[PDB]
RNA sequence: AGCAUUUGUCUAAAAUACUUCCAUUAAUCAAGAACGAAAGUUAAGGGAGUGAAGACGAUCAGAUACCGUCGUAAUCUUAACCAUAAACUAUGCCGACUAGGUGUUGGAUGAAGUGCUUCCUUCAGUACCUUAUGAGAAAUCAAAGUCUUUGGGUUCUGGGG
RNA sequence: AGUCUGGUGCCAGCAGCCGCGGUAAUUCCAGCUCCAAUAGCGUAUAUUAAAAUUGUUGCAGUUAAAACGCUCGUAGUUGA
């Protein structure tokens, strides 16, 4: 609506000047405004809106001289069912509170998962095209990919996940401490991570580069 | 889909949301020195940077493109 | 004492690919790495190498691509048969899509699917990606 | 290394060719007798080769003749029955033992005669199983002079 | 592909599951065979049927 | 070109110093035996040049800023900013800077110009976060950590400093539209460095 | 291996350190030894 | 395990040097064997000092303890034995590959300071400091790295209290 | 799937497990409502998955359990 970006790069997706998040991914830029992913992922005109889902609330506390403190850690997870998750966190006094500061932090960490094929290009696009395993703290977590008619073989968080990042046909497995929740939630978000990370044949091929949006619209850049 | 792009260098993939990698401008010269049109742009992934073989990766990648002279 | 010389010196080259050293030299020398080499290269992975002579034993000096995530060793050299590769390479292969299980066969060194084309099982050497 | 904790690689470097020299044309009588001259003389094998190079300043036999000398020693059928290697490794085992009679405190002597002794049956094993030493062949301290006698 | 077993059983399946009602038209692929989904195979039943052709007005009717 | 060469040659920049790091030893000459590092030059006038290059390649000037912690080079870098339009960052970088969106010295630059970056450390630690290419003047002690550019010269002077700079503004000023190469520069020779 | 051995002829070994090193657990102790059938009054019955 | 006076004797040892010899002799090893601190046992010396036991004076609520003074066994050597210790780099051994700098001990290579001294280059030892887009639960670790992207070889070991 | 109603008051008792009960009980005893599965559903013992907690695939051994005090060595496994 007729909310203030104060980043340069935010004013340029706030007039159109960047079409979309993915230019932005390609230039590696830091993303330290809400309004951008806001804007792109539009709620009433969007193909493929965010959707929202606070997994895990969970107490913590300092304790003090005079005694202890509660506070609320928050775990949340936002994704457009179609290519892109995100993972926020977020540790405040109040719940309410803890639990806006994290679906923030998501936005800000949205990030695009590689979906291709198991084997034969005889569909659509469906799950990682191989192999990808994340670690955060006891807890290393492998997701691979299976053939079509296998959608979401893992636990029931690992499923919402794979379903917020749009991910169908895989089996998980993993080794560690499971319970620990944030660190679970992490080391899926570290595997995902890792689609884009991971070469490719197709990526044998010579890559040639866009010019920075800083040098594209230097002038509008300095005007506005 | 999202395209990613690879290091220059070390021909290595650079993440999307890694935010450290960078991309390297160079000016071409007009015949009298002054800045001609044409700018050639080269990848170079942050691990280079933070090894701090930068400058001599640059070096050997400028002198395969004929933009110093000195090589190394 | 040094045993079977080809896993150090794929982890030597995997090492390399991680350090982003562009071209490597293999001590050791031999027919089997020299083959794998040029199954790297056919397979599109390696480009050049150089064989340099010393009577004692060559050395080798290889043109990396990049392109390697991984290459790697399987010891012991287990025999497979040819319906067993299909369990082998889904436990080894980021993904059936692509990657390459190395056997060595009757009908010389080659990839797994090669040799399943051609119909003779044999003992498994290494694997890349 | 077999039993120090060592890996010294102090050796032989080499010439990466197998040709004579430029300054000897020697014939391969010549080089032939001037070993025959050295072995005659009650020298060893190690000690010829090491004189060879020295002494008479030729680069060494298997370059020069493209033989080796203890096969030329053997094709003579003058070679030494008992190994040059064996002989000072036994050589060495005795005088540790003898000094071990005289003083039963020295416990790095004892050790290293054991672990000498050791190496002697490793060798010997060797040397038998490559039809060197005979089939009824073994190592004992008791002989062990009469073996290097 | 050309498999003895793979297309004998493949074509079987296929001919069976055109013949319970489950694979549309052109829907002859095993990608067609991954793609069925529980309110398929449940309105194959007699019940689904009967409300459907407005024999009875409701599937509990039915 | 020779004058130019002859001016770098007759001033300090080339006094490299034991010390002296890993990577720079391919732009050192020679190990002297009375304890330091003689530096070529030669490439360095090539590479500021190529620096120079990239500098010239950006479409704002006024985006690229230059950094000194110095008390001597503060001056130096202030007067190099003055004429290349650029801005000069002198003493403390508060930490933050770059990074955060809500603190005064908020800046999303093009390009950073290092002084030392042994001194200018979290300025170029926050660079490598803003995904920042980084130019260094870069001496025996200095790091070659993070930035892509390295100018080897002895940082420790007020007058090496100020000449690099200035014959690096000469260089972009041709470079730009601003003079002729044809004839030299003849504004603040021996004058960008302090009192 | 680490900690194990590869060796084509090690089935021998890998056999052997299994089949000793098996009986640590506790579950594994209780039914293959012939306490079970002896202390307990029970004896393989849910009732008595 | 352990090893510090002088000189000699009997012995072993590693690295260096080698256009010297052998020609696969190897690696790790159930069984079995060797060496194995301290204390203890048994026999001779010796019994200085220290000193389990023990004795007194205190100390103290009590003190059979700390503290003070005395003091047998023991400490030491020779001759047997004993066979364990936080017997700890708390990290099995062999083997490759990996990262900088500051050092340091034993050799070899070059040069300049005044043959020698220094410094440079290199080997085999050996620590520290920083760095790990390396690792790990973190402490930390250049090995605890090259390990769900899991297989260099091997012995041994653990399976909740 | 209930901050539902009375009675009991570390008692009676329940509850694989964590726990509830010692006076304004959401865990007991009833009652009410709700929920799950259903002509079947509890309970126990046996056994598999779970368990990459016996580990070929595929464990762990600096500090959590675990490198034989140390070395040689036959069987053994491995051997440019």
């Amino acid at each position: 609506k007729n909310w203030v970006p104060v980043t340069k790069l935010g004013r340029l997706v706030k007039e159109g000047k960047i079409v979309s998040i993915e230019e932005i991914y390609l230039h590696s830029l830091p993303i330290k405004e809400y309004q951008i992913i806001d804007y792109f992922f539009q709620p009433n005109e969007c193909s493929h809106p965010l959707k929202d889902d606070v997994v895990k609330i969970m107490p913590v506390q300092k304790q003090t001289r005079a005694g202890q403190r509660t506070r609320f850690k928050a775990f949340v997870a936002i994704g457009d069912g179609n290519g892109h998750c995100g993972l926020g966190v977020k540790c405040a006094k109040e719940v309410a509170t803890a639990i806006r500061g994290a679906i923030i932090s998501a936005k800000l960490s949205l990030i695009p998962v590689r979906r291709g094929y198991w084997g034969n290009k005889i569909g659509d696009p469906h799950t990682v095209p191989m192999k990808v395993s994340g670690k955060c703290g006891s807890v290393r977590i492998r997701l691979v990919p299976a053939p079509r008619g296998t959608q979401i073989v893992g636990a029931p968080t690992t499923k919402k996940m794979l379903n917020f990042a749009g991910i169908k046909d895989c089996f998980s497995s993993s080794c560690g401490k499971t319970k620990t929740k944030g660190n679970f939630l992490r080391a899926i978000f570290n595997a995902l991570s890792k689609t884009y990370g991971y070469l490719t044949p197709d990526l044998w091929k010579v890559t040639n580069f866009d010019k920075s949006p800083y040098e594209e619209w230097s002038d509008f850049l300095e005007t506005y | 889909i999202y395209i990613p792009r690879k290091c220059s260098a070390t021909s290595r993939l650079i993440p999307a949301k890694e935010h450290g990698a960078v991309q390297i401008n160079v000016g071409m010269v007009d015949a009298n020195g002054v800045y001609n049109g044409k700018t050639e742009t080269f990848a170079i992934s942050g691990h280079v940077r933070q090894n701090g073989e930068s400058d001599a990766c640059l070096n050997r990648l400028m002198y395969e493109k004929k933009l110093l002279s000195f090589q190394n | 004492v040094r045993m079977s010389v080809l896993a150090d010196c794929l982890k030597t080259i995997n090492n390399a690919e991680k350090r982003g050293r562009r071209q490597v030299l293999i001590r050791p020398s031999s027919k089997v790495v020299i083959k794998f080499l040029q199954y790297m290269q056919k397979k599109g992975y390696i480009g050049s190498f150089e064989i340099v002579d010393d009577h004692r034993s060559g050395k080798i000096v290889v043109n990396l691509l990049g392109r390697i995530n991984k290459c790697a060793v399987i010891s012991p050299r287990y025999d497979v048969k040819l319906d067993e590769i299909e369990k082998i390479i889904t436990s080894i292969l980021p993904s059936r899509l692509f990657g390459h299980l190395i056997l060595t066969t009757p009908y010389g060194i080659m990839d797994h699917e090669e040799a399943r084309r051609k119909h003779t099982g044999g003992k498994v050497l290494g694997f890349f990606f | 290394r077999m039993y120090g904790k060592g890996k010294g690689i102090s050796s032989s470097t080499l010439p990466y060719k197998r040709k004579q020299p430029s300054w000897l044309k020697q014939k391969p009588s010549e080089i032939e007798d001037a070993i025959i001259k050295l072995a005659k003389k009650g020298q060893t094998p190690s000690q010829i080769g090491a004189t060879l190079r020295d002494n008479y300043g030729i680069p060494q036999v298997k370059s020069v003749t493209g033989n080796k000398i203890l096969r030329i020693l053997r094709a003579q059928g003058i070679a030494t029955t008992i190994p040059e290697d064996l002989y000072f490794l036994i050589k060495k085992a005795v005088s540790m033992r003898k000094h071990l009679e005289k003083n039963k405190k020295d416990k790095d002597c004892k050790f290293r005669l054991i672990l000498t002794e050791s190496k002697i049956h490793r060798i010997s094993r060797y040397y038998k199983r490559k039809k060197l030493l005979p089939s009824n062949w073994k190592y004992q301290s008791s002989t062990a002079s009469a073996l290097i006698a | 592909e050309k498999s003895s077993k793979r297309i004998f059983q493949g074509e079987a399946l296929l001919r069976r599951m055109v013949r319970q009602g489950l694979l549309g038209e052109n829907e002859e692929k095993l990608d067609y065979v991954l793609g069925l989904t529980l309110p398929k195979l449940l309105e194959r039943r007699l019940q689904t049927k009967v409300f459907k052709l407005g024999l009875a007005k409701s599937v509990h009717h039915a | 070109k020779e004058e130019s060469i002859a001016k770098m040659l007759i001033c300090k920049v080339h006094i490299g110093t034991k010390n002296l790091e890993n990577k720079m030893k391919r732009y050192v000459y020679t190990r002297a035996k009375d304890g330091v590092h003689i530096i070529n030059l030669a490439k360095t006038y090539e590479k500021l040049q190529l620096a120079a290059r990239i500098i010239v390649a950006i479409s704002n000037p006024a985006d690229v800023v230059v950094v000194s912690a110095r008390p001597f080079g503060s001056r130096a870098v202030l007067k190099f900013a003055q004429y290349t339009g650029a801005q000069a960052i002198a003493g403390r970088w508060t930490p933050g800077m770059l990074t955060n969106q809500i603190i005064q010295k908020f800046t999303e630059p093009r390009l950073l110009i290092v002084t030392d970056p042994r001194t200018d450390a979290q300025s170029v630690k926050e660079s490598a976060y803003a995904n920042i290419p980084v130019i260094a003047l870069c001496d025996s002690d200095s790091p070659l950590e993070h930035v892509d550019i390295a100018i080897p010269c002895n940082n420790k002077g007020k007058e090496s400093i100020a000449l690099m700079y200035w014959l690096l503004a000469q260089e972009v000023l041709y470079l730009k539209g601003v003079i002729p190469r044809s004839e030299p520069w003849n504004v603040m020779v021996d004058m960008f460095l302090w009192r | 291996g680490s900690g194990k051995p590869s060796g084509l002829r090690a089935a021998r070994k890998l056999r052997i350190r299994r089949r000793t090193q098996r009986w640590a657990d506790k579950s594994y102790k209780k039914s293959h030894l012939g306490t079970r059938w002896k202390s307990n009054p029970f004896r393989g019955s849910s009732h008595a």
